[PDB]
């Protein structure tokens, strides 16, 4: 189900459920990022897996995130989505993330 | 980088999907914090009539 | 393998070429009622290939800031052909939908479309405490237009609404969507004028785009329905 | 495929793969399933043997809690200057689920629901000068829908020919019934996409079907010289559930008990165009360990 | 505990272990 | 090597012993062994076969005793003109072991403990004249850490669509509620040396895991026109108890309930420099016959 | 014969000579993480001869008036060698560990060490209801001195502190001790930088003393870890 | 006497009398 | 089918999908040293998933007259990640390599990149008798820039340089070039700080061009290092 990753300002309803990336003219650029807390109003609450899981107060087990891309066919493009376990801050460059 | 030509729109999107996988497990169960109500909904006293 | 799909049923045929593999919703395929869920007594009349065919209804304009767009089943083909015929004609009815959604663009568009079907979608009116009308719901064929699609009109959320029966026309991939519905309802028979179990929404979680010419991009909805049956005979309302 | 599951499923080790024509991690959304993708197959695993047991999300379990569902104080004493709309010792309620939003939102969760549903009612007395709290007999009439509901507290329907009365005092432990399945269908209508009658004037989304019955609760004893607040609370469990075709969840605030009409909260978590409260940007991270 | 002689008298039926995710969850015919 | 043990062992009979290379008496402290020198080894001993059963100390036995672990008074009464720092007809606690002392020098025996908790909730009410005992209904709702509780003894969050309540009057037996082992480790830990967040600004010692949760408990009944104080006593036993690592017991008194801090007594015993109340000298009896 | 041990892990070996028989914490030696009892899904780096070899921190001077020397671990090894190295570039750790305490002196002194592993060393403070603050705690490879040891820094009992992993170093009898620690908490595996798993204290229990010529004596204290995982691979904080 | 549905709503298992003692008194390796 | 391909190294996974069939180098795969070969005899440290798994290098700018780039191998990682801790705190270092390069443009965007792996690409200066200094090779993980990429900046040839293992990204065909190199010295270890093994070349034979709009197109270099062995544990220099 969808996560509302542009939960910003200015945003308004389904441009919510949409991250719109562009082209860049600098390398290694930071796109967005995604807060893991189920619990916490973020961009997982609203969803299956997080509405469910606010009934309970302990959870356990792997998730899954799947990202599918909306432009057009001539549209190329690479990105990196990085996880990182918890400890410090979230990794801002690419060098940090992948990690 | 994101690169399209001149006739595919600049601007593309992502749409972001989360579900849990068949390890995963939830306990200890409580109220949503999602619902609440700090007075009666319309019509809840015509149930009463 | 899976993007090439001809759809036969009756006289109708689709042929499509960028496809999906079609959704079945929750795992059920169509069948007439058997005898050991059976209520209403008398024969009942299955006409087959007169009713189990594609019905096409008119397509929408897919624009700029567009919402969305319902169809409620079976009111939006009670008039249409054999099967609105068989509608007016008895009391009762049970059948099950395929409902292929066409929308195609060139290579340089973008957009998708989530095509989801929904089970008993009771709708809500914004900002007001009075229920909706006859008239905001049942619209017919011309079907209705979401008017906050991001709450999918009842209070709900558009983000968790892939846990009904759906699929995405992504413009990229796709031009078609196809869902076999099965009958949902707690009766095993309906009155098909004053209850609809199934809509079929169509909503842009991302809109069109391009930068070459402007064409007019069009929805079309092609609905079949699949095993109907039509109990108590009268005449017509 | 259908399979009993009783604990988490376990993980398998895995090794390093480099295979052309197998992308496991590419995925089809169009197609409306869910990505299969394994943990195995993106990372390198090690072998764990889940222990985990699944058997509080189970919907028997997720759905069976006592919930409150009617409310009721109303006074009880001599009625006889007392306006016409007020409860002269005795009312009425139409059961419902739709009244108290814990349960509401829980329940409609789904499209269909077939269940029992245990019934416990709770009475509880305050003083309306303190010269002690009387043990009252109450009765809990419970009168089908439509049918004929008493119009006084001391009216001949109270005498329950075939309607199943409890009669109970406030010093017992509360009452406790199990209502059957009721409906005249397979299941109960959460969601009714419908109107209830053959001509165009009538109610959208209220089955009547789905409606229990009413219950008609009055005190038995006659009025004290002094007068009483009495509350009646009413506890609904369901059980025996099934539960068919899971729903999105209501994230907007109920208005209205009739309708699934939606205003929305005036900022945001839970407003009309914003469900999760707002950041900054999308590359900022709002709890960020410093 | 049952001693009604009615079946739907009794307790709560916490034993149902049986699941199919893959009608939410892979709907797809191939 | 583990056996079972279920009376104290036999002596047996010993003589007259002088051997070269055999020194039982004789041990070494240093390896951190305790001396394994038996009665036997020491002093001539007869055949005593010990019937003492040991059953007495099981930590199953030595823990599951019912202990108070929470005690609140609060003025049940028409609450409009109160501040609002008081109790106002209702009361939070979130359950912990550390307040009431007996229980917990008893529990930080041990480093880690495994145990399911029945709760005992006793209320007891007095009159705020004379006019009698009202018998009142109170609810006891099982809150999880950190989640809503509610601000207002009329408040929705009393509805208790999942979260547990028990309801219970002060006329009955007190209400018992079993609570499981509800850590997310495998055992709750006593003593914790270690901060609960990455941030270097979280509180030592205290592991929210350990946490069980709030007991929110309010009066259902409204107010009478007089006021009553309403002490809610909860008696917290352990059951089918795992314990881990025994520890040194607390010589000097607690301080807090939040740290390990310690003071000590102004003179011994149990004094910072003198846990052991002084003798004039090594070599004074202290209680010697006369 | 027990007075003689070589310990040799890694590339690091200790022989000594007048030692006690060793203590193994609670009859426990240490072992990887079962399959069974595992949580974490991603394959564990166990980086063995690398991080399971002796780490020898910077030497205490033993004097007239001490009170006691700590060191908490895995913290007062965090920031050496490759185990380090390891701590800070994974979110999760699981090791036991094997303490070598050394001190020796002449046949004219006298002098006993108690040298206790306690696990889960929560101190408290004194004359205050404010609990200790990071720095309090988290002192890292020089470690702490007790303030009183009497009640070992948390109101309990000095007396009572050898129902813990122990050993003494009497300077008549042996001049080191040695302690193997297996893995000691709730959780399988635990975040290193936040938690501390054991405390090795050194106590004076029976002060120095002699009468011939004053030389510094010096305990050494080297800490092997044994059977490192390390799980959630990341950068370094 | 237990009539609950749950294993943890039992009374206390008083029936434990493995013992070993060699863990605190003896853990010394030869 | 060799179009799509998923590499999976520890935690660290990528999938391709417009590819060509990977090449291994002169038929080798990598391996750990056996017995029969080793030299060293303390027992290697072996940190598999913390080492062996994608690293990320900075993305370059394909641009209008570009000349080429180099990495050289191991100096491009020696400071990156787990890797680079084993390597600065050992003194012998054994591993092949997986390298993976990244470069996509549209349907109207042509140009051919040779991705060639050189060993020990000794380089030359121009138009000087100096050799090159540290400085000139020891770049690390920014690596270089070809000067004379037509001669290899070694006098010898650019158009023979497809004796060495190499593939082609060609805009047309391909977005991804993929490279298993084995471990390739005449010692079994060496130490990594003062030699390279391998040297990836990327070199732009046919320049980018395009007359649609002027996008960035980034060349992004992965390398994965594979069966690490480190001997001659020590401190960091």
């Amino acid at each position: 189900s969808m996560m509302e990753i542009n939960n910003t300002e200015s945003a308004v309803g389904m441009e919510r459920l949409k991250v719109d990336i562009s082209a860049l003219t600098d390398v290694d650029q930071l796109l967005f990022n995604i807060p893991l807390d189920i619990q916490l109003d973020g961009p997982l609450r609203n969803t299956l897996v997080g509405n469910i899981s606010r009934y309970y107060t302990h959870w356990s087990g792997s998730l899954e995130m799947t990202f599918m891309f909306c432009g057009s066919f001539m549209a190329t493009g690479k990105l990196i989505l990085c996880y990182t376990p918890p400890g410090g801050s979230c990794p801002t460059t690419r060098e940090t993330a992948m990690l | 980088n994101l690169i399209v030509p001149s006739e595919s729109s600049d601007t593309c999107s992502l749409i972001g999907f989360i579900a849990a996988k068949d390890d995963f497990s939830l306990r200890l169960m409580r109220d949503s914090p999602d619902i609440g109500q700090i007075d009666h909904l319309h019509a809840a006293e015509a149930a009463y009539q | 393998s899976d993007r090439v799909l001809q759809l036969k049923l009756g006289n109708s045929a689709i042929v499509t070429q960028e496809a999906a593999n079609y959704c079945c919703a929750y795992g059920e395929w169509p069948n007439y009622l058997p005898d050991h869920e059976a209520v209403a007594i008398d024969k009942p009349t299955q006409p087959e290939t007169a009713t189990d065919r594609f019905y096409t209804l008119k397509s929408v304009k897919w624009e700029a800031g567009s919402t969305g767009w319902w169809w409620k089943l079976p009111d939006a083909l009670n008039n249409i052909g054999m099967f609105g015929q068989n509608v007016q004609h008895h009391y009762l009815y049970r059948s099950g939908f395929l409902i292929h959604v066409q929308c195609n663009a060139t290579r340089f568009h973008q957009g998708a479309l989530l095509v989801v079907a929904i089970p008993e979608h009771q709708r809500g009116a914004h900002n007001t405490n009075t229920s909706p009308g006859f008239d905001d719901i049942m619209k017919g064929e011309e079907g209705g237009t979401f008017n906050h699609p991001y709450v999918l009109d009842d209070g709900t959320s558009l983000a968790c609404a892939t846990i009904f029966p759906h699929q995405w026309i992504n413009l990229r991939t796709n031009n078609s969507a196809t869902i076999v519905l099965p009958w949902m309802n707690a009766a095993p028979m309906d009155f098909p004028l004053r209850h609809n179990q199934w809509t079929l929404a169509i909503i842009p979680v991302v809109p069109l785009g391009t930068r070459t010419m402007s064409s007019m991009v069009p929805i079309t909805v092609s609905i079949a329905p699949m095993c109907c049956e039509f109990n108590g005979l009268r005449h017509a309302i | 495929i259908e399979s009993i599951i009783k604990t988490a499923t376990d993980t398998v080790k895995s090794e390093i793969n480099a295979e052309l024509g197998v992308v496991p991690s590419l995925n089809a959304v169009e197609t409306g399933a869910t990505s299969n993708t394994e943990p195995e197959e993106a990372i390198q695993t090690r072998t764990v043997i889940n222990q985990h047991g699944v058997s509080e999300t189970l919907v028997e379990n997720f759905l069976s809690r006592a919930a409150l569902v009617s409310k009721r104080s109303f006074e009880y004493k001599d009625h006889t200057s007392s306006a016409a709309q007020t409860d002269k010792n005795f009312f009425k309620w139409t059961i419902n689920t739709r009244s108290f939003v814990q349960l509401r939102r829980k329940l409609e969760l789904f499209t269909y629901l077939r269940f029992d549903a245990e019934i416990t009612i709770l009475t509880t007395v305050a003083v309306n000068t303190y010269m002690g709290l009387p043990n009252l007999t109450l009765q809990a009439m419970f009168v089908p829908t439509g049918a004929l509901t008493p119009e006084k507290q001391d009216s001949f329907h109270w005498q329950s020919g075939s309607n199943a009365s409890v009669f109970f005092k406030i010093s017992d432990p509360p009452a406790r019934m199990t209502i059957p399945f009721m409906c005249i269908n397979s299941a109960y209508s959460v969601f009714y996409d419908g109107f209830a009658g053959f001509e165009k004037s009538g109610l959208y989304g209220i089955n009547p079907a789905d409606t229990i019955g009413n219950l008609c609760v009055r005190i038995v004893n006659e009025h004290q010289p002094v007068g009483f607040t009495v509350t009646v609370r009413v506890y609904m469990k369901p059980k025996h559930i099934k539960a068919w075709a899971p729903r999105p969840p209501r994230t907007l605030p109920y208005m209205s008990i009739a309708n699934a009409n939606y205003k929305g909260k005036k900022r945001a978590p839970n407003a009309l165009n914003a469900i999760i409260g707002n950041r900054d940007s999308v590359k900022t991270m709002p709890h960020n360990i410093v | 505990i049952n001693f009604y002689k009615d079946s739907y008298a009794a307790s709560a039926s916490k034993q149902d272990f049986s699941q199919d995710p893959s009608k939410f969850t892979e709907p797809v015919v191939e």
